[PDB]
């Protein structure tokens, strides 16, 4: 079944599993596998495969991860994936010295929101982007992934699993407590990485939920009933919580010109509703000149 | 949030089609009926009480359960084997905290083994490709539910329970889509409390009509008024709860005049 298969090297570590890079023998296309134990005995195919697999097959789209064969066995379950080259945390990095060009964060931003729209327009939450999760080819493309914690919602939604998205990247209506939660914690997320390509540092990084909401308002404003009607009936709403001015937001990202702003604005509104929908960012006076440049590896 | 809803809708148009059963299936079934179905179906119905699993889950479960039938025959005795891994994948796939396998295993009244439902499991994985996302007349009920005018949850937990009803006979309701059976729950439902019909929104969303829905609605209709008597009772008793403000107990209208 993996006969013709041929490890080159560990990539890595998932929501589980253990990722290598391997070649086809045969066609020599250089995929990623994705390496689960199962056993009997404990509690068989765990949910966040069964999520994966299942949603990744419906989402067939240029900058979402393509999910190329499932092997099973008795005991192993094997996923494979496309090849990328990297991420773009480690991109970010490499990219030290002289910063990520403009036109690259446009290409970038402008093919995330098409993957986002296409998995909310297939009634998917992927619920965890971050940038080690944002992959990256040596031709321009960008493209979500790991979709472990992703899953399937319904209209109007219900409450669905609270322990969601990693903290940084973390939208303040789950910080909150509030009982639902919808496409717009994905916007955030995509908001607060947009900022991170700019700045090169992270937008929020709390080491606690109570850190987390305070280096949101600190940057956003302290919200209200007047900027977020509800706010202060939320579970997690605390009447102490210390009320920060909002800070102008050329201050919050400098380099970013006017239609940056804006942007940038909207995918971080406080109130979900008034957030901005990836289908809508991509009309954006932002985009109105975006190409496609190559990055350089 | 509608900057999705018809994005979504159609999606689920299109996918109920492809996740559909094969209509026929239990002619080619050589040992199991129409009433063995019912019979785990209405069993599955239980378990999903008993460990306060959501609706949704049950549906799945179903559709798993009727897709898997639709291409491997199955003895009796291990078509409960079956559903037990089918409700333990919808609850993998939809549930916050599904119960854990150990619990499967108890309340098959220890018919099976763990190692035996956790080899199902794997089973109907490869049976169905691992396509589990697929849609439900839940979903389709909810959307719906939206356009009521103003929202009245007598009606919504009605349409519920009619359409929960619908999984436990395969003959007629197997060769009905979701979207169409949910469209005949939420009037017959509405019709019952309020005496209004499937409203003009929905026509326009849905493009279904009282008309193109009368087929279905004869067979719900029906169906609403022998529940009493029907052979299996699970979910007439679940819909009694204050949970659902005992819709159970409202009375079937003798006439719908289409
Ligand atoms: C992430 C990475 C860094 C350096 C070299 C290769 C990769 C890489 N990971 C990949 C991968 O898995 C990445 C996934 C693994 C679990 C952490 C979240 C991302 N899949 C595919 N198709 N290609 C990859 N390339």
């Amino acid at each position: 079944s993996m006969e013709n298969f041929q490890k080159v090297e560990k990539i890595g570590e998932g929501t589980y599993g253990v990722v290598y890079k391997a070649r086809n023998k045969l066609t020599g296309e250089v995929v990623a596998l994705k390496k689960i134990r199962l056993d009997t005995e404990t509690e068989g195919v765990p949910s966040t495969a069964i999520r994966e697999i299942s949603l990744l097959k419906e989402l067939n789209h240029p900058n979402i991860v393509k999910l190329l064969d499932v092997i099973h066995t008795e005991n192993k379950l094997y996923l494979v994936f496309e090849f990328l080259h990297q991420d773009l945390k480690k991109f970010m990095d490499a990219s030290a010295l002289t910063g990520i060009p403009l036109p690259l964060i446009k290409s970038y931003l402008f093919q995330l929101l098409q993957g986002l729209a296409f998995c909310h327009s297939h009634r998917v939450l992927h619920r965890d982007l971050k940038p080690q999760n944002l992959l990256i080819n040596t031709e321009g493309a960008i493209k979500l992934a790991d979709f472990g914690l992703a899953r399937a919602f319904g209209v109007p939604v219900r409450t669905y699993t609270h322990e969601v998205v990693t903290l940084w990247y973390r939208a303040p209506e789950i910080l909150l407590g509030c009982k639902y939660y919808s496409t717009a914690v994905d916007i955030w997320s995509l908001g607060c990485i947009f900022a991170e390509m700019v700045t090169r540092r992270a937008l929020f990084p709390g080491d606690s939920e109570i850190d987390q909401l305070f280096r949101i308002f600190r940057t956003l404003g302290t919200p209200d009933e007047v900027v977020w009607p509800g706010v202060t009936s939320m579970p997690d709403y605390k009447p102490s919580f210390p009320k920060w001015a909002r800070q102008d937001f050329s201050k919050v990202v400098p380099p970013l010109d006017e239609d940056g702003r804006s942007l940038l604005s909207q995918m971080l509104h406080y109130d979900p509703n008034k957030r901005i929908s990836a289908k809508a960012a991509l009309a954006h006076p932002f985009f109105q000149d975006v190409t496609k440049p190559v990055p350089h590896l | 949030v509608p900057d999705y809803h018809e994005d979504i809708h159609t999606y689920l148009r299109e996918m109920e089609v492809k996740c559909k059963p094969k209509v026929g299936y239990m002619k080619k079934q050589p040992d199991i009926t129409n009433s063995m179905r019912a019979i785990l179906v209405d069993w599955l119905v239980e378990v999903g009480e008993e460990y306060k699993l959501q609706n949704e889950t049950l549906h799945l479960a179903v559709n798993y359960i009727d897709r898997f039938l639709s291409s491997m025959s199955v003895l009796r005795g291990k078509l409960q084997l079956v559903g037990t891994a089918a409700m333990l994948l919808a609850s993998k796939f939809e549930e916050i905290y599904p119960p854990e396998v150990a619990e499967f295993v108890y309340i098959t009244d220890d018919t099976y083994t763990k190692k035996q439902v956790l080899r199902m499991e794997h089973l109907v994985l490869k049976v169905l490709t691992f396509d589990l996302a697929a849609p439900t007349v839940n979903q389709f009920l909810t959307q719906y539910f939206l356009h009521q005018q103003p929202a009245n949850c007598k009606v919504e937990s009605l349409a519920m329970f009619l359409g929960e009803l619908s999984l436990i006979d395969a003959d007629p309701y197997l060769k009905y889509l979701p979207s169409v059976i949910a469209g005949a729950a939420f009037h017959l439902a509405l019709y019952t409390v309020t005496g209004q019909s499937w409203p003009e929104s929905l026509i326009r969303k849905t493009g279904y009509t009282l008309e193109s829905l009368k087929p279905c609605l004869m067979d719900l209709h029906q169906t609403y008024l022998k529940a009493p008597q029907h052979a299996q009772q699970s979910i007439r008793e679940k819909y009694k709860n204050s949970k659902y403000h005992g819709v159970s107990l409202l009375n079937p209208p003798e006439t719908l005049n289409l």
